[PDB]
């Protein structure tokens, strides 16, 4: 079972690729040193064959948010107002294990050396939750299968080869984003200001005075310069999400979960905005199915999910994270 | 190699000269060797080096500037700061509800390059007569710009040779014209007056880059300005 | 709340890039070679997906306020406008510390990568400003979230395609003001979006949002004050899609405004301290 989840991204996405990098005040990504670079992070980037010019392939950049970031993500929010709201009402108890599991795929760091009995993985591969996401201590295999956030991009054309092929940006799609931190004892100026400090204008002051003693000559104090690379808003991404032999509860459930997929943020960067995103079309095995409220269509779908909200219990999520 | 500059925002306005007298008066009881630096005073003495002077007290909008030139002088203001601000805060908190003194610092590198091409080089509140043969150079403009010349370009050299970097020396200086022509009174209240230019424009086929002080009286905050402010700016 | 404001400017905004630009005149913006250059400072322009071309999206150069700066720009307006005033009276004076911890984001640099208990957690996102501004040493989570400011422009229709068919801006956005050295300016008398959100809000954090946002046309939104830039009015405050705002200022949401009201009068200086300390 194959969806693809077509967005818009309203706000930019930032999604911090690791790496100590670092930029000058106009470009140069990673100078030689003595320049004064400044801390960089940049965006999530995927090296990707692309047809660079006629008859020859090579490895460029394209900057995505991680399938694994979205795994992750599409979990949080079938969990956050699908499960967790059915195990309000049926007043369900998740343990601390359960809770880690059900987020995370694990309750522990060390998985179980025994393999679960087949019963187990019947009934837990069947429950949607645990099927889409498997793990736990004996290492479950799930159904679901997230792929990364490509963009719409001619260094993607190589991806999309069924659909997509109108709608291609052909420029790069990052903007350098800059952020200072301000000093506010600096930038205070006036004493009454400083009368809801306790200790007065004095104590003020002598901060002021740390903080001179340290420009003069390693705690960090503050007012710090720092740029972040940042997918440029507004551009089409693509989402694959794949399904391995799913149970019609399951497909409800992504569907559930993918309906109010627009309150959450597909980045980091939280207090930026980064992340805000509509959902231009959704297609189930390449059938549209997306409006503008929501899913129009699969029916089944939600029916089974309707089916299997009701009766479902914690002892899945218990018995599952238990270890052996 | 390179200036510091420290900006002390006492909340008003104070005068360099006013605020270097202040900063004698203020720490004299106490930490007087720290003044020494700070003066440029002798080691065993009460009176001034005769060299260049490294810490040079300057204007600022909300109060008073410190500038340091070379190591040694950058040093002086590192050792300097945080107790000079500590004495201003003593002293406006005592009085009044108390104001919060706000600093900044900077360390500029200086540099020079000869151009085949005249550049234009202004400068306010710059003295220029100490003594009565520098008065009876000023009264005839022949012999008067000659003077300005030899004076404009050794305060360069001067400051050159303090500072510890080669200057050129096949630079040729020319002096326009100054708007106005003004008195300065080393402590008020004195009969004593020394002839100053304002608004003393010098046209130098090198450039400057960093802060170059010109001509006398340089500690107490006369005849400086950044020269890397005034590169391509009108 | 997925909180929501149109702001017009009345004076140009200059929220200055970093870069090293120099300008000659408005023939060329930024000359290849080295005759007559006078430094350029621009302001933000960000990069956008967008219909040029009649049909094509291509990258186009827009120019914003950053939210981050807007995101301090909320902060010290509410702590300027509400967290100050009614935290002034009954003591309740806030540490140094407190105070480097509500401006910015935290007191000092190097946070402590201990995290903070639950508790912690649980409280200070229940405050009305302190789970808005998250955090701190311990690096709280922020439940406020701050959009940058884009100008109601046909290169950022994309962005903001539902909501507006008309008020479109095409054309020039900027114009060079000069004061020798130039500054790149957004032109005065622009309608802008502003879009806040809340995840997960208690009514007094929006509440918070909502009297910042009542105040917020005092402050000066990137813009010299020296130059008085920055000047700006506040029409259309849509919440939750529907339109809460007049030339008074809100006049709705009132569950809000009383329950923020009430935190108001229940601030304490001890929340702030337990956000601020840094537990090493």
């Amino acid at each position: 079972m194959q969806i693809e989840v077509t967005v818009r991204n309203i706000t930019p996405i930032f999604s911090a690729a690791p790496g100590s990098n670092y930029i000058t005040i106009d470009g140069t990504i990673n100078p030689p040193p003595g320049v004064s670079r400044f801390p960089l992070v940049r965006t999530r980037m995927m090296y990707v064959a692309a047809d660079v010019g006629d008859g020859v392939i090579k490895s460029v950049p394209l900057q995505i948010v991680p399938g694994n970031t979205m795994r992750s993500l599409l979990r949080r929010t079938m969990l956050k107002h699908v499960i967790e709201p059915a195990l309000v009402e049926k007043g369900n108890k998740l343990s601390i294990g359960a809770y880690a599991t059900a987020y995370s795929g694990n309750a522990t760091g060390n998985p179980d050396g025994v393999p679960s009995s087949f019963d187990e993985i019947a009934t837990m591969r069947a429950h949607p939750f645990i099927g889409l996401f498997g793990g736990g201590p004996r290492m479950l295999e799930g159904r679901l299968m997230v792929d990364s956030l490509y963009p719409i991009h001619t260094n993607a054309e190589r991806i999309l080869g069924a659909g997509y092929e109108n709608e291609m940006m052909s420029g790069p799609i990052t903007q350098v984003v800059w952020a200072r931190r301000m000093d506010p004892i600096l930038n205070l100026g006036s004493s009454e200001d400083v009368e809801v400090i306790n200790g007065g204008a004095v104590a003020a002051n002598g901060w002021i005075q740390d903080l001179l003693a340290n420009s003069k000559a390693n705690g960090r104090g503050l007012k710090a310069f720092n740029a972040h690379e940042v997918v440029i808003p507004g551009l089409k991404w693509v989402w694959r999400i794949s399904l391995d032999r799913p149970t019609d509860a399951q497909v409800g459930l992504v569907l559930l979960a993918l309906n109010k997929m627009t309150n959450e943020r597909i980045a980091g960067g939280h207090s930026k905005d980064y992340g805000r995103f509509v959902i231009d079309g959704v297609s189930l095995n390449g059938e549209q199915v997306w409006s503008q409220s929501g899913i129009t269509g699969g029916e089944q779908y939600f029916d089974a999910v309707a089916e299997a909200i009701d009766g479902l219990s914690s002892k899945e999520f218990e018995q599952f994270a238990q270890s052996a | 190699m390179f200036v510091k500059q420290v900006f002390f925002d006492l909340g008003a306005r104070i005068h360099a000269d006013e605020a270097r007298a202040l900063v004698a008066k203020l720490l004299d009881d106490t930490q007087p060797g720290l003044v020494s630096a700070l003066m440029n005073y002798m080691p065993a003495s009460k009176t001034s080096k005769t060299e260049f002077p490294l810490v040079q007290f300057s204007n600022f909008n909300q109060g008073f500037a410190l500038l340091g030139f070379g190591e040694v002088g950058a040093q002086i203001l590192s050792d300097a700061t945080p107790i000079i601000h500590d004495a201003m805060a003593k002293l406006f908190a005592s009085r009044g509800q108390g104001v919060v003194v706000q600093v900044s610092s900077r360390d500029v590198p200086l540099s020079c390059e000869k151009r085949p091409y005249g550049l234009q080089y202004t400068v306010a509140k710059m003295v220029v007569q100490k003594k009565h043969e520098h008065r009876e150079r000023l009264a005839n403009p022949e012999t008067g710009k000659v003077f300005l010349e030899g004076l404009f370009l050794r305060s360069l050299e001067r400051q050159a040779a303090a500072v510890g970097m080669v200057l050129p020396r096949d630079l040729v200086v020319s002096f326009k014209g100054a708007e106005r022509v003004s008195s300065v009174k080393l402590r008020p209240d004195s009969t004593l007056a020394h002839g100053s230019l304002r608004h003393a424009v010098f046209e130098v086929n090198a450039r400057l880059g960093g802060l170059w002080s010109v001509g006398f009286l340089l500690s107490k905050g006369f005849g400086h300005i950044n020269t890397d402010l005034q590169l391509g700016q009108g």
